[PDB]
C-alpha cells in the first residue's frame, strides 16, 4: 500500500504511522498495571466487567460472515467497549488527529476511531484496548510533553507551550519534573489522582520532534511546498466535483 | 439492453447461483421480486392483540404514561383471536380469494396482516395499510364483544393511539416498517424511513440478508426520488448489485480474505488490487514513489469501492462484534482509499460526509443515538444516495449485545411479524432468483 | 500596515503575538474575570432566594487555568469578555432576531385588484394613505369596527407598524411619506435604480408585528397577525360590509397569494412554522443585512457584515438554542466577527484577486477556484502558525476552519462574480486545511464538507441549488455550526464585488432599509458591541405592566 | 357483491346508459376507470417550458420576486422543445413503447407528461412523478445546450424551485394536481389535497363532470383513509353513486324539476317526496300537525339526501351563476331538511358543520378564501367524508365570473395539460362505461 503522497519528512512519517510493517519506535517502558491505571476503567486485580455473555454461550444461527470474521479476544469474552483519547500539540507533536485515525484503522482490528481538532479517540473491547494502549503510550505515537492522555477537558492542542515545553492541561494530568527532566502521569485520563505516579520518560528534544512530526507548518515543512501532496488533494476536489455533476 | 454489464450472482453462502445476469435484471424497475418486496412492505402491518387487550384493561391509551381512570374495559381479545381476526379479514379483503393475509402468531397475541395489493393500486400512498387494518380490528373487537357506543372510543384509542390529536399514531398497538408520510424529509423518501433495527430484526440478524434488504430499500428509494434517472442510473444499479447483492462474490471474497486478521486498511489494499486486476482502474501518472490511479468507468470504480466498504464494515465491526465503529469505518475507509489511489471515494465523498456526521451523532450529546436507530430518512444519514445505511444494517446484524437500543429493544413486534415473510427475511435469495428468471427479457 | 488582528492580540495577552511560550495556572481561575465574578455572586443570590442551588464555579472543571480573553468586536473599538456576546446576555442579538421574526412583506397588488375589479371602487394614493392611517392604528392591536373591543396597550406595542414601498417614484411621493420606505433616500443611485426597476409599479407593505407578541408566540404568528389587521383595515378604509364574501379574497391574498415570509416552514424532525431561522435562505439573510447600501465601496466590509449577521443568528440562536441549547455556541460564531481576523484574511484575498485578475474578471471555472481558494487558505493558516497568540485565540479547529474557508470562498467569489464557484472554494479550503494540520473541526464538522465538492454543482433533486437559494434546511447543512453564516457571506461576496443592489430578493432588501426598526441593520457588528456593553434598548419589555 | 343494491346509470345529458348495475361496479376498489383515473393523477405532470426558459433568461428562480443578478442564461428551450421532450422521454420511460407519454402543447410552450405506471408499482407514493419528470427535463435541457457544470444549477432552480431548502417545490415551473406528502392533514389524505379550481379546470366547467371527478377523488380517499371499510362502506358507495354519478338520474331530475323557479327549499320538498315514494323513508309517528319520518336504511336515506344536496347547489348557485352561496346551501339544505323530517342530515351533521366553517372562512378576515381554493385536505373542509367538496366543484363550474381566485387565475397550467386527458375531463363517461363492462363480474 502507498498510504499518502508527498516527498517531505511529514509525508513519510504519515505513511510510517499507517503502515503496519513499519516498526513504531519504542521510546519508553510502561508496566501493564500502569497502562490500566492510566486508562482508569478498572482497578488493579478487578475482573473485566462484561456487557454481554461470552460468544460461546450464545445460540447464534449460521451466518457466513460471522463465521469468516474472527472476533477479537475481548469480543469473545463479552468485555465492555472502553476508550483511550489523546490530544496532540500543534507545536510538532509526533502524531496528530487524522494521522491517528487513519493509522488505527490500518493497524488495529475491531476499532472505532474518532478525529477532532483537540482530541482523538479509539473505542474497542476492554482487554484489546489495554494491549493497543500500551503501544500508543510506549511508542512514537506519544511524547509526554507535546501529547496528553485526556478523556475530558481536552483544551491545549492550539495553545502556547509552557516554560517547560509542556502542553496546557486544565487538569494537569502530566507533570514535568525538573529534577529528572522526565514527565510523570499523576492522574488518570479522566483526571482522578493516581496512588502513585507513572514515569513517562523524557520529552523529545526539538531535533527529534522535527524528525518525527506529522504536522506541516511554515516553521517546519510547509504543506504548500509538498507540491505532490497538494496535487493529490486538488485532484480529489476536482474529481469529486465533476462526479457529482455528471 | 440499456447497459451491457453483466454480473454473477451468488447465495448467502458464497455459492454461485447464476452467471452473466444483465445488470437491469436487478433493477427495481424490472425485477419482480423487488416489486413484491416493496409492495409487501407497503401493505404489511403487525397487530399486537395482547397489547390492545392490556391497554384496554388498564385504560393506558394515548402515549407514554397516559391513563384515563374510570375507562377500563376488560375484553377477552386474545382468547377470541381467531374470531376477531377472521372478522377483520372479511373487512380488509377486497374479494374472498385475493392476496389478503391475516395470520395469528404467538397463540393469538399477535397477527400478521397483509392488506390486499389492490387497495394500493387505487391509493396515492401506503397509509391504507395501517388505517384499513386499524379500523377492521377496532370494528371486529367491538362486534365480538358488543362493545357499547359509550365505550367503543376506548378500543379505537387502544389500537391507533392519540391520532388525530397527534400527527403520528402515538401509543398505537399496531406497527409497520414504514412511517407516516408527513415525516418524510423530502418527497420520495418513504422507503428510506425504515429503522435499521427493523431491517436487522426482519432478517434475523443474517448479515448478508440485512445488507441486501437495506440496499434494496435504499436503492429503490433512489429511483422514486429521481436520483437513479438518466446519467446516474447505472451508478445506482451497480451499487445495488455490488454493495448489496454480493455481485461477483466480491464482498464475500474480501471478507473471506480479511476475516481472520484483517483491518479496514487490509481490505482497502485487497480491493485496490482487485480493481486493478479487473481493469476497473489503471495507473494514470507516477509521482515520486506514488502511483496516481485513474478510471474510464467511474460508476464501476464506485461500485467496487462500495463492495470494499461493505466488506470493511463486516471485517471491522465483525471483529469487534460491536456496531458502533461502523461510523468510523464509513469515514476512514473512504478517507484512506482516496489518499491510497488519487480516486474519489464512494458516492464522491458523500459516504465519508455522512460518516462524519453519523460519527458525531453517535458519540455526542446533541442528537442521534446508537447505529440501529438511524435510517435513510434520518437527517444525519440521508446524504449518501444509498451507499451508507446498508453498512449500518450489516454492522447491527453483527452486534453481539453492546447496544441499549438494540433490535430486541426497538423492534420486537416488527421482528415477530415481518420475519415470517420469506421475501422480507431472505430477500437476497428471491431477488437473485427473479433476476435469473428475467435474464432473457432485458 | 500591521495585520488587522495584532491590536486585539496585544490586548489579550502580556506576551508579544509571536511568542511561543507562556505560563498557565497563575490567574486564580474564574477570579481573573470580572464577568465570572459577577456570575458567581449572582448565582449565590439566585440560589439563596429560590432555595435551589444554581451557578457554582466549583461544579465540574475550574474555568480559567489559561487567560479568559476579551474579544474585540470587529470594526469597532469595543473589547468584551465573550459572555457579553452570548445571545442570552445580549439584548441587541435578541432584538435582531425579533425584528426579522416579526416582519413580513405583503403585496397590495392583488388586494387593489380585488377592490377595483370586485368591490368596484377606485384606488389612488389618497385611498392608500387613508388605508395606511387605519392599519397603523389597527396593526399593534386596536379596533376599528366593533363596539366593546378591548385593545393592546399602545406603549407595549410601539414597535409595530406598516410601511409601503413602490418602484414608481411619482406614486411613492403621493402617499403620505410617514408610511413610505423611500428607495431614493435609502439607496445610492445605481442601487436605487436597480431596485425600482425590480419593483416597478408593484406596491408592497412591510408589516412588523409587536416584539412582545413575537416573544410570547412564534414566527408563524407574524403573517397571520399581519393579515387579520390588514383585513380589518380594508373593511374600514374601503367601506366593505364587515364580513362579506369579498373579505375572504383579502384574507387569502394577505395570508398566501402575496405574502413573503422571511423563512419557510421546516420538516417534522425539526418542526417549525414560518419565520424561524432555519427557513431563512442565505440570500435573504444577505439581503436583510443593510451593509450593502451603506458600505458599497468596500465589498469586504459588506460581505463580512453579512457573515456577522448570519454567524450570530444561525450558530448562536438557531443551532445553539432552537436546535440544541445550554451554554451553546457563542465562540463558534464570534470567531467570524471578532478580533478583525476574518477581516485580515479576506482583505488579503480581495487584494490578491485584484492584483492577479481584477474583481469579477476571473474566468468562472475550476481553475480560478483552485488558484484563489488555495492561496487564501495558505495565507490564513500561515497566520495561525506565525502568531501563537492567534492560534490560542481561535483555539477550536472548527472556528479556524470556518474563518479560513470563509476568506477563501468570499475571495473566490470576488474573482468570479459567481457564488457557486465561491462555494467550491470553501470546500477546497477545508480539504487543504485538513491535510495541512491533520485536523479540521469538531467530530461532525465536515459532514457537509465531504459531501461538499460533489454537491456544489449537482443538479439532483435534493442536492442541486444555487448557493443563494440554499439555507439551514439544505440537507447537508441542517445540523452543524461554523458554516451557515459564512455561506451567507459567500452568497453576498460576488454581488458586493459586482455592485448589485441585492443578492436574492429585492423586496427583502428594501424591507429592512428602515430606521424605524429597533436593531440597526446597517451596522450589525456595531449593534452587537452596543448590546455587549448593555447599552442596547430592546422592544417587548413588560415593565409598564409589572410592579415598579 | 357484498351488497344487494343496483343502480341505473346515465350520461351527462340525463339519458340512460345501463340499467340495474350492481353498486360495487362503481367502487374505487373494483372499477377499472377509477383505477386509471387515480393512477393517471398520480403520474401526470404539467411542464411549463416557456416558464423555465423565462426563469433562466431573467435569473428569476426560487420563488416570488426572487432573482440572482449575474446568473442569467439565454437558452432557446421552446424553439428546441421537440428534441428536449424526446430526450426527457427517453429518461422517463422504463422501456420503449411503455405507457410513458410526453406531448407538446401550445407550440412547445407546455408539455403533458405521464410517467410510466411501473415506476409507481415499485414506489411508496406518488412523488416520483414530479421528481422523475423534473430531473429528466433538467438533464435534457443541460444536454441540449451543453450547459456547463458551473451553470447547470440554475436549470435545476428554474425547473424545481427552492427545493430542498423549502419543503415544497417553491417557484417550480412544473405542476401536478396532487401536492407533496408532507402537506397531508392525515395519512390517506393525498387524493383530497386537490384544489377545487383544478378539478373545475380539468373538466372544462362541465357541472356534472366536475361533480363526478370531485366525488371520485373524495370517495376514493375515503377508502385509502379506511373510512369506507366495514360498517361504513355501503354509505360511501351509495354517496358516490347518488351524489356524484347521478345514479337513477336523481340529481338530474331534481335539477330539471327545480331549475326554472326553484330554491333550496323547493328541492328539499321534492327530495323528501321522492324518498317517501321510493320507500326510503316512512312516517314513524304523528305529532301535532307534523309527521316524524323514520328510515330502515340510513345509508340510503343519506344518499338520497346527498343527491338532493347536489341538486340544491346546482339550483341555487346555478340561478345566481355565482359560487359563493354554496357554503350557505351546504348549511341550510341540511339544517332545513332535519326540521322538515326528523331525520339526520347528510353525513349525520358533518356536511352542515363543514358548511358552517366554510361559510365563515369564505366571508371573514381569518383565512380561507373563495370556494375554488378549498379542497378535501383544507382544514376548513376536511370534516365531511366526501359529501361537501363535490358540491363546491359543481358551484365553481357554474360561476360565470364573480371570483378573483378563479380557475383561470389559479389553474391555467393544470387546465392546459390535464384537460387533454379524456378520463380526467369526462370521468362520468368513462366510469359509467367501465361499471357497465364489469356488471356481471361483481
Ligand atoms: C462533551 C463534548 C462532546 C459534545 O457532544 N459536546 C462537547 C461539550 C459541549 C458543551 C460544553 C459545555 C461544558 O463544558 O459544560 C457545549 C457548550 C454545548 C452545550 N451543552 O452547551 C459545547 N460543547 Ni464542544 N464546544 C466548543 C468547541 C469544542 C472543541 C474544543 C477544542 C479545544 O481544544 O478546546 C472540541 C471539539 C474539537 O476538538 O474540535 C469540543 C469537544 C466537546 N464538546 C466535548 C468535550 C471536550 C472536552 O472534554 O474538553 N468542543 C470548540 O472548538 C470551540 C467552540 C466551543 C463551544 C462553545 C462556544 O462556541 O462558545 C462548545 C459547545
Ligand atoms: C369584521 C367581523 C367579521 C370578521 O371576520 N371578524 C369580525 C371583526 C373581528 C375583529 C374586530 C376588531 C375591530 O373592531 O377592529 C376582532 C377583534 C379580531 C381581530 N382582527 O383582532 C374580532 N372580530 Ni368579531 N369578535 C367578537 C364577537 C363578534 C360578534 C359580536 C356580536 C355583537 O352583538 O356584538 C359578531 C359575530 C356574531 O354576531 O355572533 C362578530 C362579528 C365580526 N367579527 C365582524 C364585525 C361585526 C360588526 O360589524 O360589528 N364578532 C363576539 O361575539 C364577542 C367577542 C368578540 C371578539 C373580541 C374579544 O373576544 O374580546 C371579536 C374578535
Ligand atoms: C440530529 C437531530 O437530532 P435527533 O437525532 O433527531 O435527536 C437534530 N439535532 C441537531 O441537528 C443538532 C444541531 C445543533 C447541535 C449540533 C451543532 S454542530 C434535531 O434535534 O432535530
Ligand atoms: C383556516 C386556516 O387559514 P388558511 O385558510 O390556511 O389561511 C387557519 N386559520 C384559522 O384556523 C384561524 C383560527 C383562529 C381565527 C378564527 C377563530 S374562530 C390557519 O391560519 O392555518
Ligand atoms: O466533541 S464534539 O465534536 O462531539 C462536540 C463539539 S462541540
Ligand atoms: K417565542
Ligand atoms: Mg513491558
Ligand atoms: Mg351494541
Ligand atoms: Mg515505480
Ligand atoms: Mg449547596
Ligand atoms: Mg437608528
Ligand atoms: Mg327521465
Ligand atoms: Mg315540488
Amino acid at each position: 500500500a502507498q498510504y499518502y503522497p508527498g516527498t517531505t519528512k511529514v509525508a513519510q512519517n504519515r505513511r510510517n504511522f499507517c503502515n503496519p510493517e513499519y516498526e513504531l519506535e519504542k521510546l519508553r517502558e510502561i508496566s501493564d498495571e500502569d497502562v490500566v491505571k492510566i486508562l482508569g476503567h478498572r482497578a488493579p486485580g478487578e475482573e473485566y466487567p462484561s456487557v454481554h455473555p461470552p460468544l460461546e454461550e450464545m445460540d447464534e444461527p449460521e451466518d457466513a460472515i460471522r463465521e469468516m470474521v474472527e472476533p477479537i479476544d475481548g469480543a469473545k469474552a463479552g468485555d465492555r467497549v472502553r476508550y483511550i483519547q489523546f490530544t496532540d500539540s500543534m507545536y510538532f507533536a509526533p502524531a496528530q488527529p487524522y494521522v491517528r485515525s487513519r493509522a488505527y484503522l490500518c493497524r488495529y482490528r475491531g476499532a472505532d476511531a474518532g478525529t477532532l481538532s483537540g482530541r482523538q479517540i479509539i473505542e474497542t473491547r476492554e482487554r484489546d484496548l489495554e494491549k493497543i494502549s500500551k503501544e500508543l503510550l510506549e511508542t512514537e505515537f506519544f511524547d509526554p510533553a507535546r501529547s496528553g492522555v485526556r478523556g475530558k477537558s481536552v483544551h491545549g492542542h492550539s495553545l502556547r507551550l509552557d516554560e517547560d515545553g509542556m502542553m496546557f492541561d486544565m487538569l494537569r494530568r502530566q507533570i514535568y519534573n525538573k529534577d529528572t527532566g522526565r514527565v510523570e502521569m499523576v492522574k488518570n485520563q479522566i483526571g482522578d489522582e493516581l496512588d502513585e505516579p507513572v514515569d513517562l520518560g523524557e520529552p523529545l528534544d526539538e531535533e527529534t520532534l522535527m524528525e518525527k512530526t506529522t504536522i506541516y507548518r511554515v516553521d517546519g515543512e510547509a504543506y504548500r511546498d509538498d507540491v505532490e501532496a497538494v496535487e493529490i488533494m486538488q485532484r480529489i476536489h476536482v474529481l469529486r466535483s465533476q462526479g457529482g455533476f455528471n | 439492453a440499456k447497459f451491457e454489464d453483466k454480473v454473477d450472482l451468488y447465495d448467502d453462502r458464497g455459492n454461485l447461483v447464476e452467471e452473466q445476469v444483465p445488470l437491469e435484471a436487478l433493477s427495481p424497475l424490472r425485477n419482480p421480486a423487488i416489486k413484491s418486496i416493496v409492495q409487501g412492505i407497503k401493505r404489511t402491518v403487525a397487530v399486537n392483540l395482547e397489547g390492545i387487550e392490556n391497554a384496554l384493561k388498564t385504560a393506558k391509551v394515548g402515549g407514554p404514561a397516559c391513563k384515563i381512570m374510570g375507562r377500563e374495559l376488560d375484553l377477552d381479545i386474545v382468547g377470541n383471536a381467531e374470531s376477531i381476526a377472521a372478522a377483520a379479514k372479511e373487512m380488509i379483503q377486497v374479494t374472498e380469494d385475493d392476496d389478503t393475509n391475516v395470520e395469528l402468531l404467538g397463540g393469538g397475541k399477535r397477527a400478521l396482516v397483509q392488506v390486499p395489493s389492490a387497495r394500493f393500486d387505487v391509493a396515492a400512498e401506503y397509509s391504507a395499510a395501517p388505517l384499513v387494518t386499524a379500523t377492521a380490528f377496532v370494528q371486529a373487537i367491538i362486534n365480538e364483544f358488543d362493545v357499547s357506543m359509550y365505550d367503543a372510543n376506548m378500543v379505537k384509542a387502544a389500537v391507533l393511539g392519540r391520532y388525530p390529536q397527534s400527527v403520528e399514531y402515538m401509543g398505537a398497538n399496531i406497527a409497520t416498517m414504514l412511517d407516516i408520510p408527513q415525516k418524510l424529509e423530502g418527497p420520495g423518501y418513504a422507503l428510506r424511513n425504515i429503522m435499521v433495527n427493523h431491517v436487522v430484526a426482519a432478517t434475523l440478524k443474517n448479515t448478508l440478508q440485512a445488507a441486501a434488504l437495506s440496499t434494496i430499500l435504499e436503492q429503490t428509494a433512489m429511483f422514486e426520488m429521481g436520483d437513479a434517472v438518466g446519467a446516474f442510473e447505472r451508478m445506482h444499479l451497480l451499487g445495488l448489485a455490488y454493495q448489496g447483492m454480493n455481485a461477483d462474490n466480491l464482498v464475500f471474497d474480501l471478507v473471506k480474505a480479511n476475516g481472520k486478521e484483517g483491518t479496514v486498511g487490509s481490505v482497502i489494499a485487497d480491493l485496490v488490487e482487485r480493481a486493478l486486476e479487473d481493469g476497473v482502474i489503471k495507473v494514470e501518472k507516477e509521482l515520486t514513489d506514488y502511483k496516481v490511479y485513474g478510471t474510464d468507468d467511474l460508476a464501476m470504480w464506485n461500485a467496487y469501492a462500495a463492495a470494499g466498504l461493505m466488506a470493511a464494515t463486516m471485517v471491522n465491526q465483525g471483529a469487534a462484534r460491536a456496531a458502533q465503529g461502523v461510523s468510523s469505518t464509513l469515514l476512514y475507509y473512504n478517507d484512506l482509499i482516496e489518499f491510497e489511489t488519487g480516486l474519489p471515494s464512494v458516492d464522491f465523498g458523500k459516504v465519508e460526509g455522512t460518516a462524519v456526521g453519523f460519527s458525531f451523532f453517535s458519540h455526542s450529546i446533541y442528537g442521534g443515538g446508537g447505529p440501529g436507530i438511524f435510517n435513510g430518512n434520518h437527517i444525519v444519514t440521508r446524504h449518501s444516495k444509498g451507499f451508507a445505511i446498508p453498512c449500518v444494517a450489516a454492522a447491527m446484524a453483527l452486534d453481539a449485545g453492546t447496544q441499549m437500543f438494540s433490535p430486541e429493544a426497538t423492534s420486537g413486534l416488527i421482528k415477530e411479524v415481518f420475519s415470517q415473510v420469506d421475501e422480507f427475511r431472505e430477500p437476497l435469495k428471491y431477488v437473485v432468483e427473479a433476476a435469473a428468471e428475467i435474464k432473457n427479457e432485458i | 500596515a500591521d495585520k488587522l488582528f495584532i491590536n486585539a492580540l496585544k490586548k489579550k495577552f502580556e506576551e508579544s503575538p509571536e511568542e511561543k511560550k507562556t505560563t498557565f495556572y497563575t490567574l486564580g481561575g474564574w477570579k481573573q474575570s470580572e464577568r465570572k465574578t459577577e456570575f458567581v455572586n449572582a448565582g449565590k443570590e439566585v440560589a439563596a432566594k429560590r432555595g435551589i442551588p444554581q451557578y457554582n464555579p466549583d461544579i465540574g472543571t475550574p474555568l480559567g487555568q489559561r487567560v479568559l480573553m476579551p474579544y474585540q468586536v470587529s470594526t469597532t473599538d469595543t473589547y468584551v469578555e465573550g459572555d457579553d456576546l452570548h445571545f442570552v446576555n445580549n439584548a441587541a442579538m435578541q432584538q435582531m432576531w425579533d425584528d426579522i421574526r416579526r416582519t413580513v412583506i405583503v403585496g397590495l397588488n392583488h388586494a387593489h385588484a380585488v377592490i377595483e375589479k370586485r368591490l368596484g371602487k377606485e384606488v389612488t394614493p389618497e385611498t392608500i394613505t387613508h388605508y395606511l392611517e387605519t392599519v397603523n392604528h389597527a396593526m399593534p392591536g386596536a379596533a376599528v369596527v366593533q363596539e366593546h373591543m378591548v385593545e393592546t396597550h399602545p406603549a407595549l406595542v410601539a414597535d409595530s407598524y406598516v410601511k409601503v414601498f413602490t418602484g414608481n417614484d411619482e406614486i411613492a411621493d403621493e402617499i403620505d411619506p410617514a408610511f413610505v420606505i423611500d428607495i431614493n433616500k435609502q439607496f445610492p443611485e445605481d442601487q436605487a435604480e436597480t431596485l425600482k426597476a425590480e419593483v416597478g409599479d408593484g406596491i408592497w407593505q412591510v408589516v412588523r408585528i409587536p416584539t412582545i407578541v413575537s416573544r410570547t408566540c412564534d414566527g408563524a404568528t407574524t403573517s397571520r397577525w399581519s393579515a387579520m389587521q390588514i383585513g380589518m383595515s380594508m373593511i374600514s378604509a374601503y367601506k366593505q360590509a364587515a364580513g362579506e364574501a369579498a373579505t375572504g379574497d383579502f384574507a387569502y391574498a394577505a395570508k398566501h397569494a402575496e405574502v413573503i415570509h422571511m423563512g419557510t416552514y421546516l420538516p417534522v424532525r425539526r418542526a417549525r412554522g414560518e419565520n424561524e431561522p432555519g427557513g431563512v435562505p442565505f440570500g435573504y439573510l444577505a439581503d436583510i443585512c443593510q451593509s450593502s447600501r451603506v458600505n458599497y465601496e468596500d465589498p469586504v466590509r459588506v460581505s463580512l457584515d453579512v457573515v456577522a449577521t448570519g454567524a450570530m443568528l444561525y450558530d448562536q440562536i438557531w443551532l445553539g438554542s432552537y436546535m440544541s441549547g445550554g451554554v451553546g455556541f457563542t465562540q463558534y460564531a464570534t470567531a467570524a466577527y471578532t478580533d478583525n481576523i476574518l477581516d485580515d484574511f479576506t482583505y488579503f484575498g480581495k487584494e490578491y484577486v485584484e492584483d492577479k485578475y481584477g474583481l469579477c474578471e476571473a474566468p468562472n471555472n475550476m481553475d480560478t477556484v483552485l488558484d484563489v481558494a488555495t492561496e487564501v487558505t495558505f495565507y490564513g493558516l500561515e497566520q495561525y502558525e506565525e502568531y501563537p497568540a492567534l492560534l490560542e485565540d481561535q483555539f477550536g479547529g472548527s472556528q479556524r476552519a470556518a474563518v479560513v474557508a470563509a476568506a477563501a470562498g468570499c475571495s473566490t467569489a470576488f474573482a468570479t462574480g459567481n457564488a457557486q464557484t465561491g462555494l467550491s472554494g470553501w470546500y477546497l479550503s477545508m480539504y487543504l486545511h485538513k491535510e495541512q494540520h491533520s485536523r479540521l473541526g469538531f467530530y461532525g464538522y465536515d459532514l457537509q464538507d465531504q459531501c461538499g465538492a460533489s454537491n456544489v454543482f449537482s443538479i439532483r433533486g435534493d442536492e442541486g441549488l444555487p448557493l443563494e437559494l440554499r439555507g439551514p434546511n439544505y440537507p447537508n447543512y441542517a445540523m452543524n455550526v461554523g458554516h451557515q453564516g459564512e455561506y451567507a457571506g459567500i452568497s453576498q461576496a460576488p454581488h458586493a464585488a459586482r455592485g448589485d443592489a441585492f443578492v436574492f430578493n429585492p423586496l427583502v432588501k428594501i424591507a429592512f432599509a428602515d430606521d424605524n426598526l429597533v436593531f440597526d441593520f446597517t451596522n450589525v457588528r456595531g449593534e452587537f458591541a452596543k448590546g455587549a456593553l448593555r447599552e442596547f434598548e430592546p422592544a417587548g419589555e413588560r415593565a409598564l405592566i409589572t410592579p415598579a
